[PDB]
This record gives structure tokens, C-alpha cells and sequence, in this order.
């Protein structure tokens, strides 16, 4: 379901994910990236 | 301000009149324009 629609109005060509380093130290994580066509 | 058409962050107030039901009316809902009778709906819309 749609979460938000944002009138940012800027070009995007790359993206970076952000990971929170907990109490550096962080547990193992598993994530997936696919590209829409 | 710029009136050249683009994504408009700032807009003036829109003007919503009172809603009537069970009577044939021209109706506008956020740019959706139609002619019809409005009645209570059993169908369950999703929130979005």
C-alpha cells in the first residue's frame, strides 16, 4: 500500500541505505534490492 | 511568487460547500467532477 507521496521535485540516480549502530557494533542484517522495469 | 505551472507547494484555500445526498447534484471531489446522486456506501474503501 502507498505510504507517502512527496513533492520533492529533484532528480535521483543513486541511493544509499542507513543502518543504526546499536549499543561500532551492530547485529547481522539481511536486505534485498530490486529494480523496477 | 512564481505562477509558472510546476509542483505547487503553496496553494490558496479551496472552497468546500456542504454535501447533499439522495439528490441529483453536480459534484466535485478534489478535482473529480461528476453528475449523480450520492448515497451511503457499504463498500469498504482502503484508507489510501
Amino acid at each position: 500500500e502507498p505510504l507517502v507521496d512527496l513533492p520533492i521535485g529533484i532528480n535521483i540516480t543513486r541511493f544509499q541505505t542507513l543502518l543504526a549502530l546499536h549499543r561500532w557494533t551492530a547485529g547481522a542484517a539481511a536486505y534485498y534490492v530490486g529494480y523496477l522495469q | 511568487f512564481e505562477l509558472l505551472h510546476a509542483p505547487a507547494t503553496v496553494c490558496g484555500p479551496k472552497k468546500s460547500t456542504n454535501l447533499v445526498k439522495n439528490k441529483c447534484v453536480n459534484f466535485n471531489f478534489n478535482g473529480l467532477k461528476g453528475t449523480g446522486v450520492l448515497t451511503e456506501s457499504n463498500k469498504k474503501f482502503l484508507p489510501f
